[PDB]
């Protein structure tokens, strides 16, 4: 983390080769086995490389590791979108007597196709309304790049209170996902003609509306 | 002690 | 197959202590070291220490030397990690990992430990019935709303894991009230709404609550 230095980010177009270097010293990398770990978004870390160049079963041969002097290098050939994750270098430090991880290196693939967001808006359920509550659920998914802005409207006027929106989150298929919630009382729900969720992505807006009826 | 540390140094040494 | 099964997520008050369990299976328990690693939300991996299951020797990292105690039970092939004097900054996911091939070759699923003065709160599950005007051709969106729970996390499955195609469980949102809420939605053929039964299985281990809510057509 401090004894092991990794780049914060590496990038390459689809199908190209990326390289992640892990720099240390004779106390950790120059004299001990180096391992690499992959952490897909929303998953636990998994072993990618062990003993500086060996691959466990299930790891594609596109992944390669090597060590030279006081530095280790992870190579990824034929970069696909499924390789976008955080990669960690790890080894033992004899000075500290501790296993040490480097800082995360995020792999990003450039030139990914633009994905227009899909918007699905759910009105408050009957069960929630019978429970003296009301919540509007606006779900945004399959968009790229991962930057969306959500606006809510009561009939045709903006609503600021009761709005809670998540940060854009990486889906498993890469792409992106987000959700916005508008909390109402049952009185305000039935009192209006329409409620709207507007999603702006790459300068274009997709808007879905629901009605109490 | 340092014995366990020495054990780990020997184990992880390449 | 090597499997490492950890204990469930928990809430702990500041100053309390928590012991995380890690049951090992599929390999000889006393032949491999066991490591523990913690990862704060949005942060990197931090090595905590290592235990030798045969003789019980332990060695902890400098950051965690004063508060972590690791034990083991050879009769049950289980490694324990106790974190004393818990603090707000200790909120993280804690992993056990087998010390094979001179690294960490197999990992547990992780245990999310939250330190807070607020009390645990079970979730309220409401159905998200598929509407008609909201359909998209031959596919429709239906789901479950899991509202006002604390702490994280909650796991949502559909039909007891028998339905995984089209399932998308969104990340939770932290409300101003200090409570979390999320939604899980599965895209389903719009013609099989009347025949197929759709049940969302919500699990909130910190409250020891499981809810199987049945989602009907609107």
């Amino acid at each position: 983390q401090s004894v092991l230095t990794q780049p914060p980010s590496v990038s390459a177009p689809p199908g190209q080769k990326v390289t992640i270097s892990c720099s240390g010293s004779s106390s950790n990398i120059g004299n001990n086995y180096v391992s690499w770990y992959q952490q897909l978004p929303g998953t636990a870390p998994k072993l990618l490389i062990h003993e500086n160049n060996q691959r466990p079963s299930g790891i594609p041969d596109r992944f390669s590791g090597s060590k030279s002097g006081t530095s280790a290098t992870l190579g990824i050939t034929g970069l696909q979108t499924g390789d976008e994750a955080d990669y960690y270098c790890g080894t033992w430090d004899t000075n500290l007597g501790a296993f040490v991880f480097g800082a995360a290196t995020r792999v990003t693939v450039l030139g990914q196709p633009k994905a227009n967001p899909s918007v699905t808006l759910f009105p408050p359920s009957s069960e929630e309304l019978q429970a003296n509550k009301a919540t509007l659920v606006c779900l945004i998914s399959d968009f790229y790049p991962g930057a969306v802005t959500v606006a809510w409207k009561a009939d045709s006027s903006p609503v600021k209170a009761g709005v809670e929106t998540t940060t854009p989150s990486k889906q498993s298929n890469n792409k992106y996902a987000a959700s916005s919630y508008l909390s109402l009382t049952p009185e305000q729900w039935k009192s209006h003609r329409s409620y709207s969720c507007q999603v702006t992505h790459e300068g274009s807006t997709v808007e879905k509306t629901v009605a109490p009826t | 002690l340092d014995s366990f540390k020495e054990e780990l140094d020997k184990y992880f040494k390449n | 197959e090597v499997q490492l099964v950890q204990s469930g997520a928990e809430v702990k008050k500041p100053g309390a202590s928590l012991k995380v369990s890690c049951k090992a299976s599929g390999y000889t328990f006393t032949d491999y070291y066991m490591h523990w690693v913690r990862q704060a939300p949005g942060q990197g991996l931090e090595w905590m220490g290592i235990i030798k299951p045969s003789a019980g020797n332990t060695r902890n990292a400098q950051k965690f030397q004063g508060r972590v105690t690791m034990t083991r039970d050879t009769s049950t092939s289980t490694v324990y990690m106790e974190l004393s004097a818990l603090r707000f900054e200790d909120t993280a996911v804690y992993y056990c990992a087998r010390g094979g091939v001179h690294g960490l070759d197999y990992w547990g699923q992780g245990t999310l430990v939250t330190v807070s003065s607020a009390s645990t709160k079970g979730p309220s599950v409401f159905p998200l019935a598929p509407s008609s005007k909201s359909t998209s051709g031959g596919t429709a969106a239906l789901g479950c709303l899991v509202k006002d729970y604390f702490p994280e996390p909650v796991t949502v499955s559909w039909n007891s894991g028998a339905l995984t195609s089209g399932v998308h469980t969104f990340p939770a949102v932290l409300q101003s009230s200090g409570l979390y809420s999320l939604s899980s939605v599965v895209t389903v053929p719009s013609s099989s709404l009347g025949t197929q039964t759709y049940i969302c299985n919500v699990n909130h281990k910190p409250s020891n609550t499981k809810v199987d809510k049945r989602v009907e057509p609107k």
